[PDB]
Parts: structure tokens; C-alpha cells; sequence
């Protein structure tokens, strides 16, 4: 214990100076009179600083402060000796605004001697003081008019609050609907008994308020320490008790509750308790980082992350491939003069009340008077289709769990481009499943293509079935051959290179575009008289082949 | 207690007629 | 008095409020 | 002149169409209505058919409540010109409530309302309502008795399409979608019959102009008297709300009071309901007499006052007694006409025997109307004398040379925001006991006075110096503190050395200069209110440059003693500073000499951009990467402040090594010329603000900065032209021995040369090149690159690379060899 010193809290600064005192001592009263300019966060400094005093051994007074949303701050306090601060008084608590409750519900304090002072605190019930009635050690019946504020206490901060039930009618994407059913009595029914929240005047009554948030763990409270508060989002007033939460986002926990609004000259009112609700589930976002990556000739690789919000419960991924047609050369740009060895591609809410107050008292005062006394899929599932010549897959597609991230495709059509999607897709509610028809699903995501080609062949491009001919032993050599069986993309030119056998001599290549083999699918060189020996190959689109192996001929 | 629209209401209700104020 | 204070401020019976009339 | 009335008037007394149609037949031939008109409690009215054009003007006031089958007002009010308002039903002249079938209002020959005001309400099928401007109908004076609302204009009356009509403040004025509202200059007052014919000022809502060209007024603006008008009754006739009669004949003229029908007493030329105070009515009835002397009492008992017309019945009471507290909760939208009807019901009050409660009240100003005032007794409310709770438009008590002698009790006081404690004092030695202080237990502190300005003095701030950065500022008013050390001349005396606390400065950014105050509640709290200080000297830092900040002072003191003072607003700027970066420099490649650069300055400049700079630098481009072998793989194509004006050439003057130009504050785009041929240059792009005078009328030369940062962009010119490769090429066998080919390098290299493509081909038909790669470097050793060739005839061509890339092949040459 240290037995710290009584005193005058003139701010929050001196407020430090009492932390970690656990009994507060001194003849003179401790005084809280901090106020608060332009700032927040006086709970916490004050409770860090007195948090640990369990007992005053002189009177407790509060006021002129602002801000001080309760005295609950004391959070070990359980004894006042009661050495006042007038003779008679012990807990003198005067001109407070804003200040709304004393000690914590589970709280009791013993003031030892003296009565308590209560006046002009505009937020603070008087119920609220008689909490204060049996902790006194006077044990009295009730507060005198002299001590307790009865009609300058809480006069404005009625809590005379009933319970309203609350319901959710309707959720939806991005929309839901609240009803009240706790039946309010606008204006007296005269007939009938039950109905405990009854106006005694059905002007007074400005409508329902909804409040709303969200809350992703569903523990927000409703009040708040700072004085200023702007979290929730407050609609407007309206007399039916029915309401439309609309521009929601889904499947997220949004936090309610309802007020009560009525003219300041009303004394009952009602709140309801915070109530929790999803908005169901939407569109999926769409896959987030895929991409492509070439493994082989007729296999790649896809990679994805779901780095955003799936907005539902993913049910299973989906992928799908298709074969986008490899390109073909322009007839336009010529060739054996620009051969191609291929690079490729890829704030004051203070309601007012003027308004509604005056037309209440004109109506009255109007009748006393007249009166008298006398390009997108919507269809994605399992699907596998071969090409007709059976090597290759023209679509693919298949579904995966979701928590496989990466998945591979097998015999794809060699070189080629490939389109594929990567999209997500969520479980049905049931009131989609078995209340809606086939149309309208929206329950799968959209999806950005991802372009990817193949590797270009193994063996790559060649030239079988060579052979070399002279005829009429006067007619030049000529040389037959067979185009690829599967060329990549097509084959533009055929580069019959041939050398002579004797030293000093360089293999040197003839250059032809694809054409010219409509006649015999033959091609006829000139050569003089010697031992040669001739080595074909293909270029295609997709870049340069390979040679096949040597021929040779003895030219005379 | 009948006020405003609820007395007007049960006025119309109630005689079927009302009498002058300065005949 | 007129009306308000008599049926509005306080509670009327269908004969505190038959005075108002010229028929029934 | 002398002025006529247009047709024989007749009048007929106050009217109330009620119940049946059928009672509409005593409405005929009612020039002027006497008193008021009410037309209410109408379940059908559609099988009138009947207009009124003879109805000219009433005199008290017109209320249409609960009628239906009535679809345009027009149809019983053809000639409704003006509204006089003598007497005024809760201070409204017009009121047409609780409607259901009523849609056009139809008043096109009404001009002028003479006092109080409109009250349009709960008519969901009402339209055109809020485009009139009731303010040209209404007084001159106070015109806040407005108030329309709850008339179905949420969505459906938006078809309030008004012809087309003239369109003033961005609305169309009519009364319906086929009658154009009119008005009128200055000149007229609201009583021209049209926008340029105006009559004489002898008539109100107009005249009839005679095919002679005499005018005829609708109605005279003063008394009338056998059809004419004229500024006061003749003598022997008495005044009688709008006309002169004998005094028989405003014997028998009656008006209808709440429930009382009195009757006019003609006395000194007035035909007045009841004697004025001071005096009473002869037993007869014939004239007014000053009673048994000026106390001519009267009692009367206390109540709640809920509203204006309740006030009235107690004209003329002199004591209010009763064990019930006399309660004032009159609540309006507005304090425009209160007073003048409060001080008609109470002013003639001078004691009273029960307390006084003012509570819930909207629109109260003061308890001025309490003319006569003089004692409260005290008798309950027990224990108190006073009340006065919650009234947020109380702003003062009784008048500062009323006295009122609260003989027992004390008073109470709580929720007056705009009631000010010092006025709260006065009544201090106003009590039986004259107490030196209120107990805390009585009167608030905070709940009384906190929103309203009140008293307090006046405080003379002024500005010393400012900066780029900072201001600075003094308080000029004086501040006696304890004994006064010299009275008088503005001392603002505080009475206690212990009690200033000191000097309170905020300032906050205002570009408008027009933000209001710190608000007493938390958020909306902006300002920057700085820590109390005693000597009245403060200084602001941390200041955005250029920038109008709003400022003000306030005082303060301990225990909220109630001597303080406060200062209005001020507006200053700071100094302009530095301006800030360019915004978005973009450099693009227009040719191979020609950059083009485009800016936006899409930032706060501060003071006023005076000029702008740009400046290009030469940077030598990339060179010779040998750690690579070009020949096995080549390079096919490439990848990306205190001055004054003009430029630098080059030695041969083909490029700018650097390039700097003055611009004027138009420029966003700007493009150079001569420059060097693919090399990266820096690029600025800077601008200037203007000097203030004291950097250089009493500053030396350094630091200034007048000019932003400056951010470097970088860009290259392309490729230069398809030329600049290897020249003059010419090939010949060195003789069996090897070819050789010789040429010279470029003269102006697009980069330096890297390696040669010696390309040679066979003339054989179908045939390609089989080009070999030289690493320039030992090129010219030899005066031409040997090559080893079989005979036959081939063609050579030659082309040059450099870090740009390739170059382009030099034309064919032939060569025969064997
Ligand atoms: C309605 O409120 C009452 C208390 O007023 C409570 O007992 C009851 O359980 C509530 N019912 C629902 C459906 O919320
Ligand atoms: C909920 O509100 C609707 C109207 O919005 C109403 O028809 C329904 O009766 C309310 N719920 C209950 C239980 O009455
Ligand atoms: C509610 O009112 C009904 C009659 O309308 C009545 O029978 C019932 O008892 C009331 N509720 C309770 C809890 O008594
Ligand atoms: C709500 O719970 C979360 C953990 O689920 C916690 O981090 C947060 O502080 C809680 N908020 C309140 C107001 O209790
Ligand atoms: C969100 O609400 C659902 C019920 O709508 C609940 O099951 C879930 O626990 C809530 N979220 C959290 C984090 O508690
Ligand atoms: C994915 O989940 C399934 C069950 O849904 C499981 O069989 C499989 O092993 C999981 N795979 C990985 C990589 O976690
Ligand atoms: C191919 O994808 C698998 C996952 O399906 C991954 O483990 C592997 O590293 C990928 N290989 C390459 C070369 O990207
Ligand atoms: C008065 O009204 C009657 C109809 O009731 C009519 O005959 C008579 O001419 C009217 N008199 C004047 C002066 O308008
Ligand atoms: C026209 O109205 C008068 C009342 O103003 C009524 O007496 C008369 O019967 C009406 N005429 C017709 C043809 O209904
Ligand atoms: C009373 O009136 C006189 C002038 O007749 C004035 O000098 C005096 O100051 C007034 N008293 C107060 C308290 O204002
Ligand atoms: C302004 O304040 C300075 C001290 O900061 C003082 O010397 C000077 O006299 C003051 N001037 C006026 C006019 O108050
Ligand atoms: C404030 O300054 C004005 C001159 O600008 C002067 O007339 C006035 O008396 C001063 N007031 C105070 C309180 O200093
Ligand atoms: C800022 O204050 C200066 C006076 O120094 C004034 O000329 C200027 O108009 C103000 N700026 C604005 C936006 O009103
Ligand atoms: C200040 O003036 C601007 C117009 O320049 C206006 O938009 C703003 O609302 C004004 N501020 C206040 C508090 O009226
Ligand atoms: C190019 O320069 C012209 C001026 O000749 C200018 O209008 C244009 O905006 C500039 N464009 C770019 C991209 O620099
Ligand atoms: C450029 O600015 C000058 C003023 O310095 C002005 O006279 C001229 O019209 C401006 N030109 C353009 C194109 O803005």
C-alpha cells in the first residue's frame, strides 16, 4: 500500500501522478474536475491512475467535468471513510455533464459516514442514485428533495428503457429487413390492456431508429468510452417499425439494435439488445495471382491463390482449358530472305425537436378553438474432349477440392496456344437449391483467360522418306522427299543444303518457300559432274528443324 | 386520452355532426 | 379548457364528449 | 386626393361556415368579413357551385381545417385581395390545415397580408405551396410566420411543373400549373396590379382603373368612410376596424373573443372591444371612464399558458392568484411574433400571488412582456418562487429597470443555453433574504448559459509578423488584474490575481474565411487551441505555407468566474514558401533529334507559378559490354536549380550538350531540337513562384529557393535515321589467293561498332547467304577482311552493329572468282 495524498485532478496529466495507489488519504476531499478540449481517451488515463485506490479516507467529490461517461473508473474501489465535504455530505457529485452511471454493476461501496449530493447532472437517472440507497451505512428510506436532484437529475437522460424484441424477416446479397414485434402503443388504445411500451400521445412519437455495423466478431458494444463515437450507422426515423438494411456486403457479420425516438418532453422510451446476422453468400471474387507455365511439349502447369474474400464457402475450383488455333504466316511477308528462329509470346447528431413541438402545440391550440361545449459460360462441369485424330486434347476441363491450389494437363496438342480459366465456386443455400430455378446462379466467379503455349516438339520438326533421283543419265539431279507427319504450326520453307566431298570444300544450302510441289512432290537442282551429298530439313513458324540424314550421289 | 388525429377520429365517429361557434 | 384539456390531458367519456354536438 | 372604393362596400359580421353547404348562403353579398372567417368540419363540399367575387378582404383572419370535396381554394375566394389582421388567431393571419382533397390554392388576386403570417399544413394533396414567395405578401417587418410543410411534396407533387411563368430565385412563382404568380418593385410594396401598373398609395391590394382613368381602390390602406378613404375618421365617428360609424351604430357592432361576443365602446374615435387600462366602461356601456382612479384592479386566476391565444384571456388582469402555479410553455418554430401578443395578455399584470414557471418553452426571448411586474409572493412549486427549466430560446429576464420582489422561497434555474449567468445575478438582491450568492443546489453553472455568447467583452487581437511557416500575435486590450491598477479606458478588470488563468489562441485552415467557432461538444472540435498563456504573446509553427488560417482569442479563469472576454474571428495568409514538385513528367521519343516532354502541375504551387524551366544533359551513352562476345550472341535492339536561360552547342554543332530554356507559366508540353542522335539525356522540370518584396528589398542573396525539387526523367532518342553504316565497300582477290574486302567504318556510328556481317551469297538461283561474323576490333589491320572462297560468281553485301543494334545492309557488289 501507499497511502497517497488527496487532491485536486484539475486534467488528466495530474490524474497520472495517483497510479498505483491503493488506499488515498488527507482531510481534504479528492476532487475530479477534469474536463476535456479537443481529445478523447479520459477513461483510460483516469482508470490507469486511480484503477488501484480500494479506499478514500476523506469524501469523494466530481464536477465540472466533461466527458466522464461514468465513475465506474474506480475499478477497486469499496470504501469511503467519509471524513467530509460539508458536515453532512460525503459523496458530492455536482454539475456533470454527459455523466451517466455510478459504480459498475457488480460493484458496492461503503460510504462509512455522511450522505451523498446529487444536482444538475443532466445525463444521470435518479433511479440510477437509489442504487446508492441501501450501501449507505445510515441505511435511510430515500434521498431528500435537499440532497437528490429529483427534477434536475436526468432530465434529459431517460432511463425509464423497456426491452423490443427484434427479427430478421429477409437477408439477401447485399439487402436485409428488420421488423419490430414488440407492438408499440402510438397513442393510447383505450380498448385494449398488454402493450407496455405506450405513448401517452401519438405525436410524441418520432419513429424507430436502426443502428448498424459491421463486426466481424460479433461483440460490439453499444456505448463507447470516448464521447464521441461515429461507428454506427444510423438511419433515419420512420413510424412503421419496419426497416431495410440495404447496400450490405455479403457474408459478413453485420451487428443491429433499435431505439425508440420521441420528443424530448417524453419520458418513456426502449432499446433493444445487440442481435447478430450474415448476409448470405455472393459471387465468389475471382482467382487472384494465376498463372501459366509451359512443362513440355504436351503438358503444362497452372498455379493459383485465393488472396481475397471468397464471400461463401468454396465448394470446389474449377478449371478449364481450350485450344486456341496456332498461328499461320502471313502470305504477305516473305521468306528465305527474313527466316525465323521464333521468339515467342507469353460528427453532431444532436436531433432536434423544434419542428414536431410546435405543430403539437398548434394542433391543441387550434382545437380548443373551432370546437364548442354545447461472352462467358454459365455451364462449367467435367468435361474431356479428344480431337477426332486422337492425340490431343482440343478442351479440357475438369473440378478439383479447394484446397488444391495447382493442377497439370497431359497430351495437349504440341506447339500451340492454350486459353484456360481458373475460377472458384461456392455452395448453394437452400432456399437457391430447392426455391429457384436454373437461372439467375451467379454462384461461381468470373475469370480472367490466361494465355499459355506448349514447348515446341521433342524431336521437333522433320523431313522422312529422302531420296535422290537422275534421270535419263542428261536430265539434272533432283531430290523427293515426304512433308512432317505433324509439322509444328506449318512448314514455310524446305533448305536443301548439300557439299562436295573433297577437302577445301563448305557444305552450301538451296532456300525454297513450301510451294512449288504440287506437280511430284519432287525439286530438281542443276549440278556439274562429281561426289556430293545432300541433307534436308524444314522451317516452320515455330522456328528451325533438323536436318534428316545424308544422301549421296555421283553426278556425271 | 384522445389527441390530435385520434380525437378528430373518434369526433367524426361520434354525433355525426358538430354544432356552430357563432351562429 | 375547450377539448385538449379535457380529453386530452385527461381521459373522456363518451359523454364528456357528447356536449360537442348538434345531433347524435 | 380624395379616393373612391371600387363597388359599394357592405360588411358582415364574423363568419363561420360550418357543418353543411347549405351555409354558405350567408356568405352572399359579403363585401368585407367584419371579423374572422373559418370555414371548417366540411365532409362534402363539392356540390357548391356557387363563386364569391364580392368577397374584397377580411379583416382578422382565415382558417380552412378538416374541409373537403374542395379541390381549388379559388372556389370560394375569387377576389381574396387582402388580409388585414387586426386580431390574429395565435399569430396567424391564413391557415388551411388537416385537408385531404384540397389541390389548388387559386389566390391570384390576393397581394398583401398586413400582419402575422401563413400556416400551410397536413394537406397531402396540396401543391404549389412552397413557391409562393410569401415574403412579397407579407409585412415589411418581421417575416418569419412561415411554415410549410407535411403538403405531399415527397415524390408525387413533384408535377408542380407551374406554366411552362416567370422564374425567380431557381423556381417558378405560380399559384398552379396554369396561374404565373405576379409581384411588383419596390416602388408599389406588394399592391401594383401588375409587375409596372401600380395605383396610389390610398389603396391596399389594388384599384379599378375607370375607363375616365379615376382609379377606385379594392380597399383603403386607412380608415374608409362613405366610400371614400382617408387618413382618420372624420370627428363623430369612431373607428371600426375598417371604417368610420356613430356611436349607436359601434354599440351594436360585436366581436367574438375566445368564447366572449363583446361589443365595440366608441371612445376617443375608436370603436374598441373593451376600455383601454386605467380605465372602465360606464354601467351603460357608452363610453370608457378612468374608474374609481388609475387602479382599476382586476383579478384572475393562474394556469397553464400553452400557447399565444391562451395569452389572450388574460387582458387586463392586474392580479393572478391561485394555488396552481402560473406556467408559461408557449413553443413556437419561431419568437417572430410572441412579444406583441404576450405583452397584450400580461403586460397589465403587476403581482402576482402564486410562483412562476417557465419551462419547455421555443421561442421565448425574455420575460420583458411582464411590463408591470412587481411582486411575486412567493406562496408555493414549494420552496420555490421562480422556475425556469429547459427553455433553449430564453436570452434575458426582465428588463434591466424592472424590479420584481420575490417576497418568499428561492428561485431555480437549469437548461437555459442562451440564458447568461450575469443576467442571472441581477436577481440577487431582488430576494426577501438578498442573499450574496445562489446555492450550488439552485442554480447550474453549465446548464445555464453554455451555447449563448451573451456578455463578456470584446478582445483586440492583432497580427504581428508572419512567415512561410509561422505567425505571430499580440492582444492589444489591457488586463487589470486585482485591485485595477488604472480604472477606466477598457480595463477587463479581473478581480483576483489567483483567478486569470490566461490567454487561449486557435487556428485552424479556412480557405473561405467564414468557419464559425469551436463548438462546445465533442468531434466538430477542429480548431487547434493551443495552452493557456498569461503574457498574452503567442506563436503559431508548424503552418502550411500559403494557406488563409482563421484565428481568435479567448480568455479564461478559474472556478468559471464570470468577468471574461473573447475576440471575433481573423483572417491571414502565410507566405508562399517553396512550390512543390511537378506532377506526372512523361518524356517521350519524337525522332531521331527531337524529345518531347509533357508535364501537369496537378499539386498545390503556392503563391503564384511565375515561370517554368526545363533542362536536358547530354549523358554518354552505354559502351562496349566486352565481358560478352557480340558474335555469339548480338544485341538485336535496345532498351530505354539556381540558372538562367539558353543553351550549349557542340564543337561541330550537329547536337546541344546540355539545353536549358526559360518558360511562361502556359506551357504543359515542349519539345527540343538538335539534339544528339540515340543518348539518354536528364530531363527537369521545375517550376517558380514569384518573390515576395521582402526577400529582396530587405534579404541578401542566398538560400532563396523559389524554385520546386527537381526530379530527373530519363529518355533516348530512336535509333537514329535508317543510314550511318559502313562506306564505301569495294572487293578484289588479293593475287589462288584468299578474297579480300575493304571498306572504312562509319563516321558518325549509331553507337560504337561491335561487329561486321560480311553477308555473301552464290548467283545461283534459290540460294542464301551464309554471312560470317567479325569482331570489329582488328578489322582494318589488313586494310580489308581476307576470306577464303571457291571459284564461281557471288555477291557481297556489308552492314555494321553497334549497341542500337543492327545497321542495314550496304548495296550489292559482285565478284567472280576461279
Ligand atoms: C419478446 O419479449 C419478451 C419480453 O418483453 C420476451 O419474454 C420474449 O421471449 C420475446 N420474444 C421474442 C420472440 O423475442
Ligand atoms: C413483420 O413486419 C411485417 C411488415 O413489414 C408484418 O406484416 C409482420 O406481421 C411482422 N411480424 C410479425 C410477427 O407480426
Ligand atoms: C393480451 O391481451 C389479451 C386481450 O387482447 C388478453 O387476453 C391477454 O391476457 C393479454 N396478455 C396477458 C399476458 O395477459
Ligand atoms: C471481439 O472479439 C475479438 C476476438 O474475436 C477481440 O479481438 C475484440 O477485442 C473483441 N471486441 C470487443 C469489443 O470485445
Ligand atoms: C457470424 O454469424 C453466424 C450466424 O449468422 C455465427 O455462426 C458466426 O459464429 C458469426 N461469426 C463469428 C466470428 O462468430
Ligand atoms: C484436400 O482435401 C481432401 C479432402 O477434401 C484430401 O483428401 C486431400 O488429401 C487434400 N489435399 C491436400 C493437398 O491437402
Ligand atoms: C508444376 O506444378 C506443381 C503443382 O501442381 C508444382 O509442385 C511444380 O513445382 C510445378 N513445376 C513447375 C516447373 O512449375
Ligand atoms: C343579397 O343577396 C340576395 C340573394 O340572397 C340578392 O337577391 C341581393 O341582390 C343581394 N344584395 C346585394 C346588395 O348584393
Ligand atoms: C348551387 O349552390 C347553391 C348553394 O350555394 C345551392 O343552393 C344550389 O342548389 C346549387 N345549384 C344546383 C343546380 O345544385
Ligand atoms: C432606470 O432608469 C433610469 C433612467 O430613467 C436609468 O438612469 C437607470 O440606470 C435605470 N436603472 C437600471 C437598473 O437600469
Ligand atoms: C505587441 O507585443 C510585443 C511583445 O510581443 C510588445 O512589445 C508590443 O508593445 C505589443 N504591441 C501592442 C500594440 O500591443
Ligand atoms: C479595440 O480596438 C478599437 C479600434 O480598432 C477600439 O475602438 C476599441 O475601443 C478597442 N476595444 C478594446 C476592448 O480594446
Ligand atoms: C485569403 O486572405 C487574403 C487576405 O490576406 C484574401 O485576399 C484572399 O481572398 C483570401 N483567400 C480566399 C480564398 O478567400
Ligand atoms: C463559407 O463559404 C463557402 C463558399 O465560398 C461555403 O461553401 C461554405 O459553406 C461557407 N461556410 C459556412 C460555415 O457557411
Ligand atoms: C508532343 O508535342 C506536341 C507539341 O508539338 C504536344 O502537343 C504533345 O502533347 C506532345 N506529346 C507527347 C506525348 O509528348
Ligand atoms: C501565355 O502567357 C502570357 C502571359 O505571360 C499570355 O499573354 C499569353 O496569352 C499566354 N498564351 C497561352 C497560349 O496561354
Amino acid at each position: 500500500d501507499k497511502e497517497c495524498s488527496s487532491g485536486l485532478i484539475d486534467s488528466l496529466e495530474r490524474a497520472r501522478e495517483f497510479h498505483g495507489c491503493t488506499i488515498i488519504t488527507g482531510t481534504e476531499p479528492l476532487t475530479i474536475s477534469i474536463k476535456r478540449e479537443s481529445g478523447a481517451h479520459v477513461m483510460d488515463e483516469l482508470k490507469y491512475g486511480l484503477a488501484a485506490v480500494h479506499k478514500i479516507q476523506s469524501s469523494l467529490m466530481v464536477h465540472l467535468t466533461y466527458g466522464l461517461k461514468s465513475l465506474k473508473f474506480f475499478q477497486s474501489l469499496t470504501e469511503i471513510s467519509g471524513d467530509p465535504d460539508a458536515d453532512k455530505y460525503a459523496l458530492y457529485v455536482l454539475d456533470n455533464r454527459d455523466l451517466d452511471e455510478l459504480w459498475g454493476p457488480n460493484q458496492t461501496v461503503f460510504i462509512r459516514k455522511g450522505g451523498v449530493f446529487f444536482h444538475f447532472n443532466p445525463k444521470l437517472c435518479v433511479s440510477t442514485i437509489n442504487q446508492l440507497l441501501p450501501m449507505l451505512a445510515s441505511k435511510p428510506k430515500f434521498f431528500e428533495k435537499s440532497d437528490v436532484g429529483a427534477d434536475s437529475n436526468g432530465n434529459r437522460g431517460s432511463c425509464g428503457t423497456a426491452v423490443l424484441n427484434v427479427t430478421l424477416q429477409s437477408v439477401g446479397a447485399n439487402s436485409a429487413m428488420l421488423n419490430v414485434t414488440t407492438k408499440v402503443e402510438i397513442g393510447e388504445p383505450q380498448k385494449p390492456s398488454n402493450a407496455t411500451i405506450v405513448f401517452k400521445d401519438p405525436r410524441a412519437f418520432i419513429g424507430f431508429v436502426f443502428y448498424h455495423m459491421i463486426d466481424p466478431y460479433g461483440n460490439s458494444t453499444k456505448s463507447s468510452d470516448d464521447p464521441c463515437d461515429d461507428r454506427w450507422k444510423v438511419s433515419s426515423p420512420e413510424k412503421s417499425g419496419v426497416m431495410v438494411l440495404s447496400n450490405l456486403i455479403p457474408y459478413t457479420n453485420y451487428s443491429y439494435y433499435v431505439r425508440t425516438m420521441a420528443i424530448s418532453s417524453e419520458l418513456t422510451n426502449a432499446e433493444s439488445d445487440v442481435k447478430n446476422f450474415r448476409t448470405n453468400p455472393g459471387r465468389p471474387s475471382k482467382v487472384t495471382e494465376v498463372v501459366a507455365t509451359a512443362i513440355s511439349d504436351s503438358k503444362i502447369n497452372v498455379t493459383w491463390s485465393y488472396l481475397d474474400k471468397p464471400y461463401g464457402v468454396l465448394t470446389r475450383y474449377f478449371i478449364k482449358a481450350k485450344l486456341i488455333n496456332r498461328p499461320t504466316r502471313n502470305n504477305n511477308r516473305d521468306y528465305c530472305t527474313e527466316p525465323l528462329v521464333k521468339a515467342m509470346e507469353n460528427s453532431s447528431q444532436e436531433y432536434d425537436d423544434r419542428k414536431v413541438q410546435a405543430g403539437m402545440e398548434f394542433e391543441n391550440a387550434l382545437q380548443n378553438f373551432i370546437f364548442v361545449p354545447n461472352d462467358d459460360e454459365n455451364t462449367y462441369k467435367d468435361e474431356e474432349d479428344l480431337s477426332s485424330n486422337k492425340q490431343f486434347y482440343e478442351v479440357f476441363a475438369k473440378e478439383l477440392p479447394p484446397n488444391q491450389t495447382h493442377f497439370v494437363f497431359e497430351k495437349l496438342r504440341h506447339f500451340t496456344r492454350y486459353a484456360i480459366f481458373v475460377v472458384a465456386c461456392r455452395e448453394e443455400i437452400p432456399s437457391e437449391k430447392l426455391r429457384d430455378t436454373s437461372f439467375k446462379k451467379s454462384l461461381c466467379s468470373d475469370y480472367d483467360t490466361v494465355f499459355q503455349t506448349t514447348k515446341r516438339k521433342k524431336f521437333a520438326d522433320i523431313v522422312m522418306d529422302l531420296k535422290v533421283d537422275l534421270e535419263h543419265a542428261e536430265s539434272p539431279v533432283r531430290v523427293r522427299w515426304t512433308p512432317p507427319v505433324d509439322p509444328n504450326g506449318e512448314i514455310v520453307t524446305y533448305e536443301v543444303a548439300y557439299k562436295l566431298q573433297k577437302p577445301d570444300q563448305v557444305e552450301e544450302k538451296k532456300c525454297i518457300p513450301a510451294a512449288d510441289f504440287n506437280q511430284t512432290a519432287g525439286y530438281l537442282i542443276k549440278l556439274n559432274e562429281g561426289l556430293y551429298s545432300f541433307r534436308v530439313r524444314a522451317n516452320s513458324i515455330a522456328g528451325y528443324g533438323d536436318f534428316t540424314e545424308v544422301e549421296h550421289i555421283k553426278v556425271e | 386520452t384522445l389527441c390530435s388525429e385520434k380525437l378528430n377520429e373518434v369526433l367524426s365517429m361520434v354525433c355525426e355532426e358538430y354544432n356552430p361557434v357563432i351562429p | 379548457q375547450g377539448i385538449v384539456e379535457r380529453c386530452c390531458k385527461k381521459s373522456c367519456d363518451m359523454k364528456a364528449l357528447r356536449e360537442y354536438c348538434s345531433v347524435v
